RNA sequence: GGACUUUUACUUUGAAAAAAUUAGAGUGUUCAAAGCAGGCGUAUUGCUCGAAUAUAUUAGCAUGGAAUAAUAGAAUAGGACG
RNA sequence: AGGAUAGUGGCCUACCAUGGUUUCAACGGGUAACGGGGAAUAAGGGUUCGAUUCCGGAGAGGGAGCCUGAGAAACGGCUACCACAUCCAAGGAAGGCAGCAGGCGCGCAAAUUACCCAAUCCUAAUUCAGGGAGGUAGUGACAAUAAAUAACGAUACAGGGCCCAUUCGGGUCUUGUAAUUGGAAUGAGUACAAUGUAAAUACCUUAACGAGGAACAAUUGGAGGGCAAGUCUGGUGCCAGCAGCCGCGGUAAUUCCAGCUCCAAUAGCGUAUAUUAAAGUUGUUGCAGUUAAAAAGCUCGUAGUUGAACUUUGGGCCCGGUUGGCC
């Protein structure tokens, strides 16, 4: 009947939920970047897991193996594109040196509060879903964006956002409407 | 050995419990904002720091 | 050395040797013997609708001293007669005779728990409504 | 299985098909033809999935019965006509001509060809025997039946045909050292040259193929189509011309086309 | 927004190559007088029980009713 | 023609080993699960990229090898070269 | 040898011979067995699952037989029996939902008696007809994707700004704060209209509207330990009960029942069952065998496994693929 489809799970838990030295560190990191839940850092770690796992079997060969050539260069370009690995630091063991906060930095919610316009990471995360930030020509509804080294310049309010202008917004729509009746009789 | 049992004594504590109705305390955030305050609660406006961060300390 | 053969062609010896020895393993044993399907309160099904027969007062084993408000249960699917335990406080008042009660495992792979003897079951639903919902008095036990 | 299978579920078609799963559940099955179902592609994939002129088979059938399409000089309105290998397609409207030529990926490539040479057809002999009334007859890649063919033509040989009359025009005898076009497997789409052959009695003669850019690979004799002599091929080649460059260049090439 | 638009050589030549609902969408065509899928299959299954012109039998089945 | 091939096991490479699935390129589907799409121009009746790559053994087939571990030729020579 | 088959084939037949398989596990039994690609786990090697969205097979209540057709021993073809089951006017006559639905039984458990072939394919004499195939909608917490539940204010200063942090009654440009007080920012919802579509509906765009308690309020389970979080208060009395394990429960019980506080996750979270890792608790990688469980009583002894060493090496020579600060 219906042709099959492929879907995947995007996160995985360690050997124990409760190890405070790990529970506390992520609690430190979650509030630092205003993270939503553990499942998201569970996702970035899993994403780190497969690239770091792919690091080994990439490098277990000689430097002149073309599969290493393609895969390593295919690896670094993605890392360079997303910019979690900066323009420098282009070594496979430097890839082995990657840390979680680096990906926590490339997050849009991290990037927006980095340069302002939100005055709060916690205000930031809702604000994108609240339709007040523009990355391209389309409204973005995700704080977890993984900016690919380009859109940071474009960071600003959405065109449909009253922050971007052109609207009085629900709050001033309703209250100015009730100004019309409460200003006089 | 001994087998004679009584099953009417069930729920003795609940029957004898002097009930108190649930205390209406104002709502608190959840998810984003509550995560903000709880982290702030645990790292900014510290309550007990006597020797260590005792974290459900007895009130005294 | 080490008491097991080390030839290139010896795999047949090893394969039969290992498969035989795997019988002693408990988990591998009951599945192949099909104990759950052949003789068990349920054939491995997590839940089994049961019928209350009567309430029984069972004394807890040493070192404890308590009465653990269990019920004798017959399964509709296979007529098997077993006994089931009810956690929480009271909760025998929340149930009546001749009311269907859903039974699930006890979280102990058989192996009757601790002080409560010869019992391997906990009830979750009675007369189509949850015990926990009844214990929380979120709902009321129906009249049918 | 109660007879020949007739419905093919999607994803059971050969990989060169490249049909998306989201379209549905089945595939356009080519009917019995002069070619096998495992290397061909129909007239609907060209118009909607290759030339993108179409969006559904209903409109394709509209044009086909309107006779604007003719493969190899015959309209052959069949919705899924088993367009095989290196055949000629003449579209009267737009006056366009294509050939069933494969890239190094071994998938269908839309190559534009000229009516001055699209008129004829080439082929690879499969068997030559003597039929009823002592008449010799050949079998080619499309299973053409050519009465009174040359006495020197043998099995696994090249023949050029008018495509309007079933006659032998000139034949390229299979011998060592000329351009080839491997027709099957991964090495499909490799335009190399013959090095030499391994007779390999009991079946499946093998031949080594050297690519123009110094790449060597062997293949079964069945997989090959001679495309004339070295450097001078009888047929217009696609882009790339059967080279199989490494994946680095394809990355660079895309950065050379649009990446700049 | 991302959408498609067609422009034919002529309206009739457009009509001859255009889906009906799109034609109805612009008033070029109209809802054809037709019943539902289930009802139309029913009559076809009814017609699966009828062979021939059937008036002689239609008058026959009526005629068995009179007496 | 192959008047002629001790046999192998083994191993290198290739072939074919479905597709899908996995790994995995590219890929502003806002991202993402994805999906295999697109990008661009007076946009007036048009230029133009894709649609990857790998993995998919065991057994069968050619392949270079002759260590490894077998197997074997001449002793009542009915031996070999001719 | 013959028959029969589309034909090879003890397939069958006549005669002949007594053969064939087997401890390298044959045969027999069971299998809660459809096989596979594949699914989970997975450092690796594995283990387990795999009914099923793709391939191959088998079946259409259990059998048997067959017509037609190239292709069917077909079953949304038939015959007959078996079992069920239906109408009947009692004489007759009509059935095989494991196709879509939908209904009952059954269980722990499984969606609407909708629309349309628009898309994908498919057939015919074939553009045109049709397709419960399919797709769309419906149900849908099966799973996966991203993630609403509020931010600015100041509210006593309960804090490094400072005049060497004076003398914090001084903007201490930032940190917290008494359900106080106003201004922005929002969907969720509503629905013109448009986008939407086979038509739609939902989706989107979008009018007007639409939150102060923004009550348009987040729960799930826990706080002796593993294991993060109470000896905080009250009831409690080895009873009730909790507790996956240890255990606790006697008026101090930090474990029960309550409350408050605080935990962990969080729009998902607990429970059970089975399963893999952990598990080197099965072992090739990678167990132990004196005493914790185990070296057979010993010896022989086949199948099995393992099996002494030794046969053109070296010497060079030529050709010919690389690295670098001597391009």
């Amino acid at each position: 009947p219906r042709a099959p489809r492929t879907y995947s799970k995007t996160y995985s838990t360690p050997k124990r939920p409760y190890e405070s030295s790990r529970l506390d560190a992520e609690l430190k990191l979650a509030g630092e970047f205003g993270l939503k839940n553990k499942k998201e850092i569970y996702r970035i770690s899993f994403q780190l897991s497969k690239i770091r796992r792919a690091a080994r079997d990439l490098l277990t060969r000689d430097e002149k193996d073309p599969k290493r050539l393609f895969e390593g260069n295919a690896l670094i370009r993605r890392l360079v594109r997303v910019g979690v690995l900066s323009e420098d630091k282009k070594k496979l063991d430097y890839v082995l040196a990657l840390k979680v906060e680096d990906f926590l930095e490339r997050r849009l919610q991290t990037q927006v509060y980095k340069l302002g316009l939100a005055k709060s990471v916690h205000h930031a995360r809702v604000l994108i879903t609240q339709r007040h930030i523009a990355v391209g020509k389309q409204i973005v509804n995700i704080p977890s964006f993984m900016v690919r080294l380009d859109s940071e310049k474009h960071i600003d309010f959405a065109p449909t956002s009253p922050f971007g202008g052109a609207r009085p917004g629900r709050v001033a729509r309703r209250n100015a409407a009730r100004k019309a009746e409460a200003s006089g009789e | 050995a001994k087998v004679h049992g009584s099953l009417a004594r069930a729920g003795k504590v609940k029957s004898q419990t002097p009930k108190v109705e649930k205390t209406e305390k104002p709502k608190k955030p959840k998810g984003r904002a509550y995560k903000r305050l709880l982290y702030t609660r645990r790292f900014v406006n510290v309550t007990l720091v006597n020797g260590k961060r005792r974290m459900n300390p007895g009130p005294s | 050395g080490k008491g097991k053969p080390r030839g290139l062609n010896s795999a047949r010896k090893l394969r039969v040797h290992r498969r035989n020895n795997r019988w002693a393993e408990n988990n591998y044993k009951k599945r192949l013997l099909g104990t759950a399907f052949k003789s068990s309160p349920f054939g491995g099904s997590s839940h089994a609708k049961g019928i209350v027969l009567e309430k029984l007062g069972i004394e807890s084993k040493q070192p404890n001293s308590a009465i653990r408000k269990c019920v004798r249960v017959q399964l509709i699917k296979n007529g098997k007669k077993v006994t089931a335990f009810v956690p929480n406080d009271g909760c025998l008042n929340f149930v009546d005779e001749n009311d269907e009660v859903l039974l699930a495992g006890f979280g102990r792979k058989g192996k009757a728990k601790g002080d409560i003897p010869g019992v391997r079951f906990k009830v979750v639903k009675v007369s189509g409504v949850s015990l926990l919902a009844l214990w929380k008095e979120k709902k009321e036990k129906p009249r049918s | 299985a109660r007879g020949p299978k007739k419905h093919l579920k999607r994803l059971a078609a050969p990989h060169h098909w490249l049909l998306d799963k989201l379209s549905g559940c089945y595939a356009p099955r080519p009917s019995a033809g002069p070619h096998k179902l495992r290397e061909s592609l129909p007239l609907i994939v060209f118009l909607r999935n290759r030339l993108k002129y179409a969006l559904n088979g209903r409109e394709v059938k509209a044009i086909l019965m309107q006779r604007h399409v003719k493969v190899d000089g015959k309209v052959r309105t069949d919705t899924t006509y088993p367009a095989g290998f290196m055949d000629v397609i003449t579209l009267d409207a737009t006056n366009e001509n294509f050939r069933l030529v494969y890239d190094v990926k071994g998938r269908f490539a839309v190559h534009r060809i000229t009516d001055e040479e699209a008129s004829y057809k080439l082929g690879k002999v499969k068997k030559v025997q003597l039929g009823k009334k002592g008449v010799p007859y050949v079998v080619t890649h499309d299973g053409r039946t050519i009465r009174y063919p040359d006495p020197n033509i043998k099995v696994n040989d090249t023949v050029k045909i008018d495509l309007a009359s079933g006659k032998i025009t000139d034949f390229i005898k299979f011998d060592a050292g000329k351009l080839v076009y491997v027709t099957g497997g991964r090495n499909l789409g490799r335009i190399g040259t013959i090095v030499h052959k391994e007779r390999h009695d009991g079946g499946f003669d093998l031949v080594h193929i050297k690519d123009s850019l110094d790449n060597t690979f062997v293949t079964r004799l069945n997989n090959v189509f001679v495309i004339g002599e070295q450097g001078k091929p009888y047929i217009s080649l696609p882009k790339g011309k059967g080279i199989k460059l490494s994946i680095a260049e394809e990355r660079d090439r895309r950065r050379a086309q649009q990446g700049l | 927004s991302v959408g498609f638009g067609l422009v034919y050589n002529s309206v009739a030549e457009a009509k001859k190559f255009e889906p009906t609902y799109r034609l109805v969408r612009y008033g070029l065509a109209e809802k054809v007088e037709k019943a539902s899928r289930q009802q139309r299959k029913q009559k076809k299954n009814r017609d699966k029980k009828i062979f021939g012109t059937g008036k002689r039998l239609a008058k026959k089945v009526a005629r068995r009713n009179a007496d």
